[PDB]
C-alpha cells in the first residue's frame, strides 16, 4: 500500500494549515502547487 | 416545363399564343396552387405551393459584372463550382451586396456595371418560398420583419430586390434594397441611419480559408462569457481573480530594478517637461483583466505543455464556428459563404468539412465555393450549381438527391461522381478493364484528353440514371459505353433479364423490358454455353435495332456482345499475335483484369488507333470532342 | 448534487466584473437551488477527472455482481435528496 | 544498408565494432569509389560514384525551427507533401536562406532557432554530386565557380553549408555560408559586399501560388526584347514609333480644352509662388515610350477585342515561366520552389501543370509542395518527400520511378497512387467488387475512416510491387487483402500458375512458385471445374501454411479461395436468405458487380458489424487503426 | 539622409541600389559616397579609440589622423543590381575592403545609426528596449524571490480561470465539437496569454498623473516621453559604439513647446 | 470561519477508510465591495491605544470563537 505522490503532498499542505502557530511561523505561499511555510 | 420534384414535361410551342392553355395542360396532367415563372419571372420552372422545399427558390442578376442576365435556381444548401473563376465569385459578391450590409454600404463602382456600361441598372432580385410558414420557425423570423409589405393573395411568395442606378453627376452608384411579395411593384425596405428592417434578419458569416484563430476567437469571445449566467461561486472566483492581478502589479512595483528605471525614466521626462507626472512599469493584462488576453490553448492529452501545429488550429477555426452555429445567433437566418476551404487544407481534413456541410445540421443555408473534388465527398440534399468555361457566364443547377436505392453505395457513389463534376466530357465505362485499356489507347491517340476536360467515370452495379440526371442537368455531356448483358434472376432456370438493354432503356425513359427465357441442354456447358449466350444477344441485338439507334442519338454506345469482342472486330489479326491463343475472346475473358493489362502491355501505336478509329468505339471519339 | 433552500438566497453580482476599468454597476439575482459535486469521471485521462477503473470479477457472474453493487450504491447517494437545515441556515445538510 | 537503386541488404550490428567490415562485406557482395553516409554524415545509404544521378544528393537542417535534426535525400525534381504543413513551408525557407539572397540577407531571428533556443547552432548542409562532370553541363557551371575548394580526393562530392550562432549581445543572427569538398574543414564562400560567389551559379525562382501577370511580365519585358538582335528594318520602325508618340503629344496640347486648362492651372500655380514655371498635360506613355506599358493581351481568334478570364491568366504566366526558362538563364543553375500552385487553380489545369513538372524538361530541378493528388497525376522520375503528422517533424523520401513493364498502365497506376500519398493506412484491394462491400461495411462500423486517414486503393491485373514498395518507403501502412488465384498459362492446357500466391510472394522477396498442373475430365465442366479447382486452392493454402503466416506478419492477407469465400464464412445465414438461392457464393460470383450491390443493398447493421469481427477480414481492423 | 543610411545603417545597405538610385538612372556612372574622419584627438577621446580598435592594420603611421570610409556601387545590368562595396583605410588613393563574416562586416561593430522618425509608436519604442533595460541590470536575492513569487501568482490566475464554471463548460462543449472534427486525442484550454508567458512579455510604461489612481496609455504625452526613453537609453544602452541619430523632420505634429524642448536636449 | 470539520488529524483516518461563512471583511481604501476600515479617534495616545485595544480584542474573540454544535443537520 504505497500513497499516491499528489495526496501525499495534499495531507501535509491540510495538516500544516491547520495546527500551525502564528506567533512562530507563517505560510507565505500557499499554492496546489507548491507550499512555503516560514 | 421542369417540375420541382425534377420532372420535365414537353410541350409544343406556338406563336401568337396565350401561356393559359399550356399552364391548363400541366395541371390537367398533374392551378390557383401552382405558380409558372420563366427564368426568374412569373423551360418554365413550376411552385407546388405547400411542400418540404428551401426558403430561397431563385436568384436574378441583371447587369452586374459578368452576368448579363442570369437566374440561377437555389436551395437551403448551394455548391457553386466551374472554370469560371470570375463568374464564381461575383455570385458570392452578388449575394453579399444583397444581404451584407458591410459589402453593400460602399456603393456600386462603374465596374461593378456589366461591361463597364453605367446606363443600364443593376439588378439582383432573391425570391424566397413562405409556404412552410407553421413548419419553419426561419420563416417565421422573415415574416416578422416584413409586417405589411406581403398580400394575402401571394402570402407564400416573397422577393428582395437590389437596384441601382448609376449617378454619372456624383459618380456614385446607389443601392436601394426593395421588398413585398408582388415582383411588380415593391416598396423600399424600411431603414433608420445605416441599418435597415433586412440587416435585422439576415446574418451573412463570410468565411475565408485564411482567416487567423485568435483573431476569430477574439470577437466572439465576448458574446461566448456574457451570454452564459453567473452563480455565486463564479462571482467569487472572478473578484479573487481581480485580486490577484492586482497583487502582481504590485509586486511588480516592488523590484529594484524596475523601481529604479520608473525613477530614473521619470526624472528624465520631468527635464524634458516641468509636469507633474510618474511614470510606472504595470502589466497590461493586469491592467485590462484576465479577459483581454484570454485565448484558447490546444493541449495534447498527457502533455503539459500549451502549444499556440498549423493545420490543428485551422480544424479548430471551424470548430468556433460550429459552436456559434449551435448558439450564436437563435433569433435571425445565418448564412454562410464558404470560398474555397481547400486552400492549405489537408484532403483528409476536407472530407472532414464536407461531412460537417452535408451530413450534419450545423450550416442549415450556406453558399459553397470549391474547386476540389474531395469537399463533396459527403454531398447529398444540396443544389449543385455549375458556372461554364464560356466567357457569357452561363449557369447550370441541379438539385442533387441521393435516392434510397442508393443509399447503400452512396459513399462509393459519390466519391466517383465528385471527380466527373469538374469535366467537359464524361465517359461512363463499366469496370477498371474499361479503363485499363481506354487510358491505354487514350495515351497513345489524345494522350492530353484530361488537359481538354475528358474524364472516365466508371461505374457498376448500378443504372446509370443518377449520374446521367445529374451530369445532364449540369451540361455536361455524358458518354455511355455498355454492353449487352444477360442476368439470370435468382432461383429461376433459363430465365434471363435484358440487364444491359434495360438500363440504356431506362435512360430513355422507357419502361424495362420483359425476362427472356433462354433453352440450353443440360451438357452443353462452359464454352458452348457462353457461344448460345452470344448467339441469343446477337439475336436481341438486331431484334431492337430500333432502339440501339436511338440510344445512337443520346450518345449511348451498346455493344452487340461486350467489349472484349467489340475489341476483337478492331484488332482481330494483332490481339491474336500476342495472345498466341486460337480463340483470344474467350482467353482475355477468363481473367479480364490480368490479361487486358498483357494485352495493353503487348499492344503497339497503330493499334490503339486502329481501336480509336474504329466505329465500334465512337464513344472514345466522343469523348476527345473531335 | 441538486439542493434548495427555503429561503431564497438573496446577492448582488456585477456583470462588469470581468473587466477592471469601467465603473462597476450592481445586478441583484435571486437564488434558490444550490449545487454540489458529487460525481465525476472521466473514461481516460482527462482534465483533473479522476481515471475510472475497470471492473474485475472472480466470476462472470461474480463480476456482473461486483457492477450491480456498485452502481446501486452509487446511484444510491445521487439520487437520495438532500435538504439544508434551518437550524444552521445553510452549514449542513439533511435529509428531508 | 541503403541503395543508392533502392536494393536494401539488412547487415547484423554489434556493439564496439568498426564500420570497416560491413563496409567490406557490403562491396564484396556489389571500396575506394563507394562512399558511406548515415543521415547526411560520411540504414546507411551508399554511393554508386560516377552515375546519371541528380547533382542534389541530400540536405541536412539542424535546429532551423521545426527541424530538431533532419536529413533528406534529393533528387532533380522533389515533391514535399504531408499534414505537417509548418515542416513543409520552413523546408523551403530552409532552401530559401542557403541559395536565395533575398531571403538569406535578412538574418536569422530568434523565432528561426528550434524551440527558440539560441544556444543552439542552425545547420543547413546541402551535398552535391559532381561525378557526372563531363557529362553535365550545371556540374561545370557548378565547379568553375568552386574553382580551389575542391580536392582531388574527393571531387565527386561536394558541400555547401550555412551556419548561424545567435549574438545575444546584438539580438542578431549571423548567416555564413561555407562550402568545400571536405566536410570536417569547409572554406566560407568569397563575397564582395552583398553577393557572394554562390549567388553566381544559383538562381532561385519562387513561384508563389498567386501572381500578378502584368507584375510578372513587368520585370521580364526588359529582358525579352533587349537580348534579341536588332535589324535595321527593326530600327526604323522604332523610330518611327518614336515620332508617332511625339506628334500624339504635340497633338494633345492642340486642343484648346487642354491648352485652356493647362494656361489657367498655370496662372494658379503662378499666383501661389512667384515661379516661372508652366504647366503642361502630356500622356505618360508618349513621353517614356511605348516600351513603358507595353502589355500582354490574350486575343481570342475571331474577335478583334483585346482583353487583359482569370484562369486564362494563370495559365499563361506559366508559359512566361516556361519561355524564359528555355532561354534567360543559360549561365546558372535554376530552382523552382513551386509552392502549392493548386490555390485557385482548376483541376483541368493541375493536371496540365504536371504534365509540364514531369513530362516536359522546362524545370530541371524544382522542390514541389503540394496539397492535391491531381498534381501527381504524371509524377514520375521525382523524389518524394513526406512530412509525418507528428510535431517532432519526421520526413520520409522515396525516389519515385515507374518501370518499363509498368509503362502502358502508368497513367491508370499515377492516378490512383497519388491520392494513396495523402493517406496513413492504405489497403490494396483487386477491384470494385471488394470496394463495393468494403465501403458499405466501413461506412456501418467506421463511417469516418477516411478523415482519420485510411484509404482504400484498388489494384487490378498488376503485382504490388510498385505500390508497396512507394507506400512503404514513405512510412505509409499498407494493408492487403488479395485471393488464392489460379492462372491458366497461354496455349497450355490443365496447367495453372499460383498467381496469387506469387504476387505475395514477390511481395516478400521471393522468387514465384512454378506453375502446377491441374487434371480434369472433359466433362466435368462450369460448377464441377470450379469445386475442383477450389480444392486445389484450399489444398495449396494448406500446404504454404508456412508462407502464409510470414504474410500475416507483413499484413498481407491472403484468402484461401477468394473474397466471396471469406464473406460466406462470415454472414453465411444472412447471403442465403437475401439471394434466396441455393448458392449463395456461386450466385454472386457470376456478375460480381451487380450481384455485390444487391447483397450489399439487403445487409444489415449486425452483418457489417459480423464481417468486420471476423478473423478472415481482419483488414479492416487493420486499416481502421484499432 | 539616406546616403547616411548607406554608408553606416546595415540594414538600408543590404538592399542595394537601384536603377533610380543613380544619378540620372544613368547606370554607367559609379555611385561613390565617402566620409573622411579625424582621428588626431586619439588620446582624449575615448570614440576614437573605438574606431581604431576595430580598423586595426587598414591605418598608415604617416596619416595616423585622417581616416576615410568609402562606399562604391557599379551597376550590374546582366542582374539588373547595384552592388555596394565599402572600403576603408588612411591613404584614399588606395582604399582596402571592410572586412566582414556573412552579413555583417567590421564597420557594423563600430557603427551604431539610430533614425527617429516623427511618427514613432511608443509601446513598438519600448518593446525591443524592455528586453535590454533589464537584463542588464543587476538582480539580487529579494529580486529573485519577488520573479518566483509573481510565477507562483500568474499560475494561480491560469488555475483559477480554468475553475470558472462558464470557462469549463465551454471548453469541455468546444472540445466534443473538434473531437467530433476530427478523431485526434486533443484537450482545449482558455489560458490568459499573459499567464502563460509571464508578466514580462506584457509589461509597458503607463504614464501616471500625480495625484491620480487611474492608469492612462494625450498624445503629446507620449512623444515627449518615448524621447526621454532614447534619453535614458542613450546613457547607457551604447558604450561600445559610436552612436549617431539621424532625427528627421521632428516638428511633424508637435507643439511649438515642445519644438524647443526637443532643441534644448539637441544643443544643450 | 472554517466551520467545515475539527481540525486535528482527521484526514488521515478518511483516508484509511477507504457551505462557506464570511465572518470579517475589511479594507485600508475602498475596493471591490469590501468595508472601509474606520480610522481610529483617540483623545489622548494612552486612551486611544485603550480604544484600538478593546477593539481588537472583542472583534479577533468573535473570530477565534468556536463553531456552532448544529444539533439538527450536525456534521452532514
Amino acid at each position: 500500500c504505497y500513497l499516491s505522490q499528489e495526496e501525499s503532498y495534499k495531507i501535509i499542505r491540510n495538516h500544516i494549515k491547520a495546527n500551525i502557530n502564528p506567533k512562530f511561523a507563517r505560510i507565505t505561499s500557499d499554492y496546489d502547487f507548491c507550499l512555503t511555510v516560514v | 416545363v421542369a417540375g420541382q420534384d425534377g420532372s420535365v414535361v414537353q410541350f409544343k410551342i406556338k406563336r401568337h399564343t396565350p401561356l393559359s392553355k399550356l399552364m391548363k395542360a400541366y395541371c390537367e396532367r398533374q392551378m390557383r396552387q401552382i405558380r409558372f415563372r420563366f427564368d426568374g419571372q412569373p423551360t418554365i420552372d413550376v411552385f407546388q405551393q405547400q411542400t418540404g422545399g428551401s426558403k430561397f427558390s431563385n436568384i436574378t442578376i441583371k447587369n452586374f459584372r459578368n452576368f448579363e442576365k442570369v437566374n440561377i435556381n437555389l436551395d437551403n444548401k448551394n455548391v457553386i463550382f466551374g472554370m469560371n473563376d470570375i463568374g464564381k465569385t461575383n455570385f458570392l459578391y452578388a449575394l453579399r451586396f444583397l444581404l451584407d450590409k458591410e459589402i453593400r454600404k460602399f456603393g456600386f463602382n462603374k465596374s461593378d456595371y456589366h461591361k463597364h456600361d453605367t446606363s443600364k441598372k443593376i439588378e439582383i432580385i432573391l425570391t424566397l418560398d413562405l409556404s412552410n410558414y407553421e413548419k419553419d420557425e426561419d420563416t417565421k423570423k422573415l415574416i416578422s420583419v416584413v409586417k405589411g409589405a406581403r398580400t394575402s393573395a401571394n402570402a407564400d411568395v416573397f422577393y428582395i430586390a437590389l437596384e441601382s442606378k448609376y449617378d454619372d453627376k456624383e459618380l456614385y452608384g446607389n443601392i436601394i434594397l426593395k421588398w413585398g411579395s408582388e415582383l411588380d411593384n415593391l416598396i423600399d425596405i424600411p431603414g433608420r441611419g445605416n441599418i435597415n428592417a433586412l440587416d435585422n434578419v439576415f446574418k451573412v458569416i463570410y468565411i475565408n480559408p485564411l482567416v487567423d484563430l485568435d483573431k476569430l476567437f477574439a470577437q466572439n469571445k465576448k458574446y461566448i462569457f456574457e451570454e452564459s449566467q453567473g452563480n455565486e461561486s463564479d462571482e467569487g472566483i472572478l473578484n479573487n481573480i481581480k485580486s490577484l492581478t492586482d497583487q502582481v502589479n504590485q509586486q511588480i512595483g516592488e523590484m529594484t530594478i524596475i523601481k529604479g528605471f520608473q525613477q530614473e525614466i521619470t526624472s528624465e521626462y520631468r527635464s524634458l517637461k516641468k509636469e507633474e507626472v510618474s511614470i510606472e512599469l504595470k502589466s497590461e493584462m493586469a491592467i485590462k483583466g484576465f479577459f483581454s488576453d484570454i485565448i484558447p490553448y490546444i493541449k495534447k492529452d498527457g502533455d503539459s505543455n500549451y502549444y499556440p501545429g498549423d493545420g490543428r488550429r485551422k480544424m479548430l477555426s471551424y470548430s468556433i464556428y460550429n459552436y456559434l452555429a449551435k448558439k450564436k445567433y437563435e433569433d435571425k437566418i445565418v448564412i454562410y459563404l464558404i470560398e474555397e476551404p481547400e486552400i492549405s487544407l489537408h484532403r483528409s481534413m476536407q472530407i472532414a468539412l464536407s461531412k460537417q456541410l452535408f451530413e450534419q445540421s450545423t450550416y442549415k443555408y450556406f453558399f459553397l465555393s470549391t474547386h476540389s473534388p474531395e469537399l463533396l465527398y459527403e454531398m447529398d440534399n444540396t443544389r449543385l450549381i455549375r458556372v461554364h468555361s464560356t466567357e457569357k457566364v452561363v449557369c447550370s443547377s441541379h438539385m442533387y438527391n441521393v435516392e434510397e436505392a442508393y443509399g447503400s453505395v452512396k459513399k462509393k457513389l459519390n466519391k466517383a461522381l465528385s471527380s466527373a463534376l469538374f469535366a467537359e466530357r464524361v465517359l461512363l465505362i463499366e469496370g477498371p478493364s474499361e479503363k485499363i485499356l481506354f487510358e491505354k489507347v487514350l495515351d497513345e491517340v489524345e494522350p492530353e484528353y484530361e488537359l481538354n476536360g475528358g474524364f472516365l467515370l466508371e461505374v457498376g452495379g448500378t443504372y446509370f440514371n443518377h449520374y446521367v440526371c445529374t451530369l445532364n442537368d449540369l451540361g455536361i455531356t455524358h458518354i455511355i459505353k455498355t454492353d449487352n448483358d444477360l442476368k439470370s434472376k435468382k432461383g429461376k432456370k433459363g430465365v434471363y433479364e435484358l440487364l444491359g438493354l434495360n438500363r440504356c432503356l431506362n435512360l430513355l425513359g422507357r419502361e424495362n423490358l420483359d425476362e427472356i427465357t433462354i433453352d440450353i441442354p443440360e451438357d452443353i456447358k462452359g464454352k458452348k454455353k457462353k457461344e448460345r449466350l452470344n448467339e441469343r444477344k446477337k439475336e436481341i441485338f438486331k431484334q431492337y435495332k430500333n432502339e440501339v439507334g436511338e440510344f445512337l442519338g443520346e450518345r449511348i454506345y451498346l455493344s452487340e456482345i461486350d467489349l472484349e469482342n467489340d475489341l476483337y472486330s478492331a484488332i482481330g489479326e494483332s490481339m491474336k499475335r500476342i495472345f498466341e491463343n486460337e480463340d483470344p475472346v474467350h482467353y482475355l475473358q477468363k481473367s479480364k483484369l490480368f490479361n487486358m493489362v498483357e494485352l495493353v502491355n503487348n499492344l503497339s501505336t497503330k493499334d490503339c488507333f486502329d481501336v480509336f478509329e474504329h466505329e465500334k468505339f465512337a464513344c472514345l471519339k466522343e469523348l476527345v470532342g473531335s | 448534487k441538486v439542493l434548495e433552500l427555503y429561503k431564497p438566497h438573496e446577492y448582488i453580482v456585477d456583470l462588469n466584473a470581468m473587466y477592471k476599468r469601467r465603473k462597476p454597476k450592481l445586478e441583484k439575482r435571486f437564488q434558490t437551488k444550490r449545487e454540489v459535486e458529487i460525481y465525476k469521471v472521466a473514461p481516460k485521462a482527462y482534465q483533473s477527472y479522476p481515471i475510472v477503473e475497470p471492473f474485475s470479477g472472480k466470476d462472470v457472474e461474480d463480476l456482473k455482481s461486483n457492477i450491480k453493487k456498485f452502481l446501486d450504491d452509487l446511484m444510491a447517494k445521487i439520487n437520495e435528496p438532500l435538504v439544508e437545515c434551518k437550524c444552521c441556515k445553510g452549514r449542513g445538510v439533511i435529509l428531508n
